[PDB]
């Protein structure tokens, strides 16, 4: 899973992988990394339960649009 | 199950269990949150 | 549909948009 803001994100359909520096989410039968966003994942619980969770940032697709909207 | 189709691909057993749980229609967060209980139940069943 | 029921469905984007505007 991924720790973003104190919440545990799990992939909707796929697995989290790391190429050494960055984290992506990809389907389980063909490597095509995708940026980890709220659409690829779903939240469940907090960071204190899962074993092996890792820190990372989860991009929010609505955030850039909201920023332009604010501007 | 990968070794049943082609070259065996390593994967942590917890992740494999999440895959199986998703296969039986249960969200993998259930396992990732109850892993200790599932492991204890499996060990107890094997002992029995 | 037979058996449907009143209830409210909360839209996640609604609080974000309304909070931005307010
Ligand atoms: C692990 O993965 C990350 C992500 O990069 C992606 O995966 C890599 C494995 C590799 O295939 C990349 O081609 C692929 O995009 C690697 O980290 C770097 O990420 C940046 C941006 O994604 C890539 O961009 C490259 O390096 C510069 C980044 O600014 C720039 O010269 C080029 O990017 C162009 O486009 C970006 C878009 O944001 C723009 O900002 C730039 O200014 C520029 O126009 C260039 O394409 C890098 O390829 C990735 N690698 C490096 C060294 O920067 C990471 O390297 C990779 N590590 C390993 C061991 O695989
Ligand atoms: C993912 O990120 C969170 C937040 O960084 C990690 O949780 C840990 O939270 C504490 C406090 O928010 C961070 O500092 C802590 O301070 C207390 C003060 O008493 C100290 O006792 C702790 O030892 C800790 O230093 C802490 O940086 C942070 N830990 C990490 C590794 O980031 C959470 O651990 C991260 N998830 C992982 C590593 O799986
Ligand atoms: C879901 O059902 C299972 C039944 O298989 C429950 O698992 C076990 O439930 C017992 C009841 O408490 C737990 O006993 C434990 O005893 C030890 C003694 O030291 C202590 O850690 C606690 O007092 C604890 O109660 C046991 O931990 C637990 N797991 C096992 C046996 O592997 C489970 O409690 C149920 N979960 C629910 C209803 O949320
Ligand atoms: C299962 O659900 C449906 C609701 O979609 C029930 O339809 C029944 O239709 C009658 C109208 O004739 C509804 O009005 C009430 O009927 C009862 C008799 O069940 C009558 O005594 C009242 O004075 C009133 O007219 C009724 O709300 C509704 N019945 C129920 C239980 O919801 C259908 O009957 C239901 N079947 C069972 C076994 O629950
Ligand atoms: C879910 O909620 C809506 C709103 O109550 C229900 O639609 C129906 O809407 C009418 C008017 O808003 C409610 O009164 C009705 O007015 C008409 C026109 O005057 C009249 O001919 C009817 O006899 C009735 O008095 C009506 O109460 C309301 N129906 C219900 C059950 O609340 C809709 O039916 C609700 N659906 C379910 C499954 O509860
Ligand atoms: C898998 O095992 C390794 C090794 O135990 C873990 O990495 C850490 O490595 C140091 C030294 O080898 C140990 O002292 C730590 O206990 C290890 N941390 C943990 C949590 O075990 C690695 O983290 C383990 N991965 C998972 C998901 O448990």
């Amino acid at each position: 899973a991924i720790c973003h803001d104190g919440k545990a994100h799990f992939p909707r359909e796929g697995v989290f992988v790391s190429n050494g520096t960055h984290w992506f989410v990809t389907q389980r039968n063909f490597y095509e990394p995708q940026i980890i966003t709220t659409d690829n994942t779903f939240v469940s619980g907090n960071c204190d339960v899962v074993i092996g969770i890792v820190n990372n940032t989860v991009y929010d697709p609505l955030q850039p649009e909201l920023d332009s909207f604010k501007e | 199950w990968t070794f049943g189709a082609g070259a065996a691909l390593q994967i942590p057993f917890a992740m494999q269990m999440a895959y199986r749980f998703n296969g039986i229609g249960v969200t993998q967060n259930v396992l990732y949150e109850n892993q200790k209980l599932i492991a204890n139940q499996f060990n107890s069943a094997i002992g029995k």
